RNA sequence: UCGGGAGAAAGGUCGCCCUGAGCAAUCAGGGCCGCAGUGAAGAGGUCCAGGCGACUGUUUAUCAAAAACACAGGGCUCUGC
RNA sequence: UAGCUAGUUGGUAAGGUAACGGCUUACCAAGGCCACGAUGGGUAGGGGUCCUGAGAGGGAGAUCCCCCACACUGGUACUGAGACACGGACCAGACUCCUACGGGAGGCAGCAGUGAGGAAUAUUGGUCAAUGGACGCAAGUCUGAACCAGCCAUGCCGCGUGCAGGAUGACGGUCCGGAUUGUAAACUGCUUUUGUACGAGAAGAAACACUCCUAUAUAUAGGAGCUUGACGGUAUCGUAAGAAUAAGGAUCGGCUAACUCCGUGCCAGCAGCCGCGGUAAUACGGAGGAUCCAAGCGUUAUCCGGAAUCACUGGGUUUAAAGGGUCCGUAGGCGGUUUAGUAAGUCAGUGGUGAAAGCCCAUCGCUCAACGGUGGAACGGCCAUUGAUACUGCUGAACUUGAAUUACUGGGAAGUAACUAGAAUAUGUAGUGUAGCGGUGAAAUGCUUAGAUAUUACAUGGAAUACCAAUUGCGAAGGCAGGUUACUACCAGUUUAUUGACGCUGAUGGACGAAAGCGUGGGGAGCGAACAGGAUUAGAUACCCUGGUAGUCCACGCCGUAAACGAUGGAUACUAGCUGUUGGGCGCAAGUUCAGUGGCUAAGCGAAAGUGAUAAGUAUCCCACCUGGGGAGUACG
RNA sequence: UACGUUCCCGGGCCUUGUACACACCGCCCGUCAAGCCAUGGAAGCUGGGGGUGCCUGAAGUCGGUGACCGCAAGGAGCUGCCUAGGGUAAAACUGGUAACUAGGGCUAAGUCGUAACAAGGUAGCCGUACCGGAAGGUGCGGCUGGAACACCUCCUUUCU
């Protein structure tokens, strides 16, 4: 591959273009903690680290609306490529979807989101942006 | 395209031709005449345009269009040539300001009078 | 024509004595003499452009050495022993 | 612009300079720089800054401040702490001047000025009264630094050219008596900001030096008056006639705010683009009215924005300009999972710095503003140090999913070399036989009574392989087709076994590369460029007909071009189906799963045509290419 | 007299191709002839800076000699290195100009032909070779970015 977290997000922006359920992802540290950032903040309905892999599985539940389903992942996009690093301090997060997007921002503590380092003025690299 | 196609070469910025180059980027310069005479325009129109084969002193041959009506213009006359192509006469690039040096004005002009160099009656 | 053109063109030193570095040679510093130091003799003048002949070569012994002849190369044609 | 450097690169000892050092010399070695751009050429003083822009950026380096270089053009040294010295010296060169002809004196890139050049930029002014500088104990002297004054609407800011009432008055443009300028005007009351006259009238001045008492110590401190203004009787205030002393420029078809008439009739002319004028012009000239700006208004010249029109922010390559002809691969760019260490990138804190001035914010003084004072922010940057270890880089270890190797089943017009077969065409020999054969839309040229065309048998030679045979198959592409053998290469599936990231792309570069073309030596049946006749046509250097050279073929080579096309670069991963077919596996059949090859179409893309799981769908990496048309794939090297 | 619509002319409908739209009585190409403009080549002519190799080399700092001045120092006088300037030789870069010559853009749209746009009247185009007043023609290979037509000779299987 050239970039697992790429990959990571195109196949949930391909599932939810397609209207799926479930997603069989192959599983990283970054990743899982990309899903429970993400699990956090409410954007998927559940998620399991599935094992008897030599790398190991992760199968995401997608949610939908219970009526006009309108999916609430609507652009799941990066900002870090592995052609183009970009860092930023505790100064110049960006302003995803005028603060009702998230984004996630991987620290010196851990993986965290923009609004969430900004109150510990912590910097570190963007990695993605979801609306 | 690539970042690392444009870290090699980047994008590479043209200079922006000129209009007028052979009045050595100022505003207005002297020159003499050689030849007054009349052209034709291209299509569909159809008159007698005055111009003049006026000499820099920078050494540049042009073709100045004289304005309006009424004037001197010798076979050898002090003009101030300012700059202003006409999309008439193919050649002519330049206009000559009326009310310079030994150039003439107008008379009888009331409306357009900073132009064609014309006191106020 | 990659071989040439080319010694292209255009320049510098050369005598005698001493010292030192040196492989004999030579070199580096000083000093002296004369108008002149490869001091006599022997030893390419050079460049630019055109015609002819590719080139070396041969020719009217005894008025013509050439753009003439020859030349390597190219072609046509004859020849089955 | 692909090589540059010969004291050049390093070393050993001296001479040295304030000081280390090839700075210089003597000796030894051949080193040093270069695609991350040496060398060479063009241009240019650098920065704080100015303009523009939402920002990222772009364009310049006036005035204020800091650094560097220069003083007619060049070289050298002295004095001096400090100079290889603007108003010092010596020498040489070019100008100007004096001369008794022997010889001498000069340098406004200092202020004010002259000539020339240019579209264009000013007084041969006043004072040291403040600040600074040199000398002096001081008084004091000098200061074209500096402070003032004159000229230029050059730019920024502020004010004025009056304020209230007053009818639809003359006069103009326009319509067929009305509307328009228009409370606009005449006229009636009021103010002098500004302008003129007169009377008062500043700050910028704090001090220095000399005589007086105090303390301590030869240092500091207080107080006194005759003191010290170029601007300058300048700013400012008061008094008295008087709306008196003061408004122009551009535009009016659309972009873009504003319309009517008269004159000219493609003329005169207008024009930033579209474009208007050939006799009813809202576009030309004039008149009226209207719009904008305003002591200014327009044009030109140079910049930024609009221009996402060089796009990191922020574009594309099927058909509009754009995928290299195709692979291999160097430098380079990117990196499957887990784990241990460092903390280089990244993040956070601290200290230093990031001059002053300038922009912005806030607050004070000039009657406001411009301007000036104060404060903050900013100066996105750099150095040292202390922490965090999530992500990238480095080192170590582990794993198999990526990749490669091995084993078994197979797969093909996949290459090179050598043999061989038939049909057909051409020629030759022999037999039979007589008047045609061939060709066209019709004819003719052509072969034929020297026996053609036709037929039979044999022989010779060259090229290509009917049926199979096709949106088949193989090859990186070009391309590969009668049959056989030898020497190779590659691919697919699967029970294996094995190594363990060994991977992708790839500028320079290498190899291959249709046909045509070129060189040398053979071969030459058919076809056939050029060419020769016949025919058509007004002409026919063509289409048509009859011949025909190179070529097409073979063995070594040379060039490296195509509509070299899927007009779609190579990888990896996801996202609906239906329907054939090729080679495998599992299947007693149904059918299922990999690897290739076609058609329909959903969502999604696209300007549309269309594409659509073998994407032109959603992402990431690398390479090449595109920036209006012509000139032009042209000129030069 | 009319068998009939295959031909000649005109008109209607459907589909198809188009580079035409004042609409084929359209559009458009090339050579030659006459002017204007800018840019190349060329026998030569004429310059401008900078570099290198030699010769000569003012002043000046620094050395040698110094038989002459001085009591010592030192100096006068010769002389060496360095270096501005001058002379010379061959090249490199670059500017102007030149008899003649090749091609490009416009002008009134002159002369000759009709090459492309419809199946453009011989389908077009690309690479290449030859030839011709010119557009162009032909040979070999490749593409559809071409129109009109556009399903088939064998019917069915045994281990050879």
């Amino acid at each position: 591959y050239t970039d697992p977290i790429a990959d990571y997000l195109t196949r949930v922006r391909n599932a939810v273009a397609a209207n799926h359920k479930v997603v069989e992802i192959p599983a990283s540290n970054l990743k899982k903690e990309i899903t429970k950032i993400l699990f956090d903040q409410g954007y998927i309905l559940s998620y399991k680290f599935e094992q008897n892999t030599v790398q190991g599985s992760i199968k995401i539940a997608l949610k939908y609306d219970k009526d006009t389903k309108e999916p609430v992942i609507k652009d799941i996009q990066r900002i870090s490529k592995p052609g183009l690093r970009k860092y930023a301090g505790a100064a110049k997060l960006p302003r995803i979807l005028n603060g009702l997007g998230i984004a996630i921002v991987s620290t010196s503590k851990g993986l965290m989101t923009g609004k969430q380092a900004k109150q510990l003025n912590v910097g570190g690299e963007v990695i993605c942006y979801v609306y | 395209p690539t970042i690392q196609q444009l870290v090699r070469t980047g994008r590479t910025q043209i200079t922006k031709k000129s209009k007028s180059v052979a009045l050595d980027s100022c505003p207005q310069r002297r020159g003499v005449c050689t030849r007054v005479y009349t052209t034709t325009p291209k299509k569909p129109n159809s008159a007698m345009r005055k111009v003049a084969r006026v000499r820099l002193t920078n050494g540049n041959e042009v073709n100045a269009y004289i304005p309006g009506e009424g004037h001197n213009l010798q076979e050898h006359s002090i003009v101030l040539v300012r700059g202003g192509r006409v999309k008439d006469l193919p050649g002519v690039r330049y206009h000559i300001v009326r009310g310079a040096l030994d150039t003439s004005g107008v008379a009888g002009r009331t409306q357009r009078r900073s132009k064609y160099g014309a006191k106020r009656p």
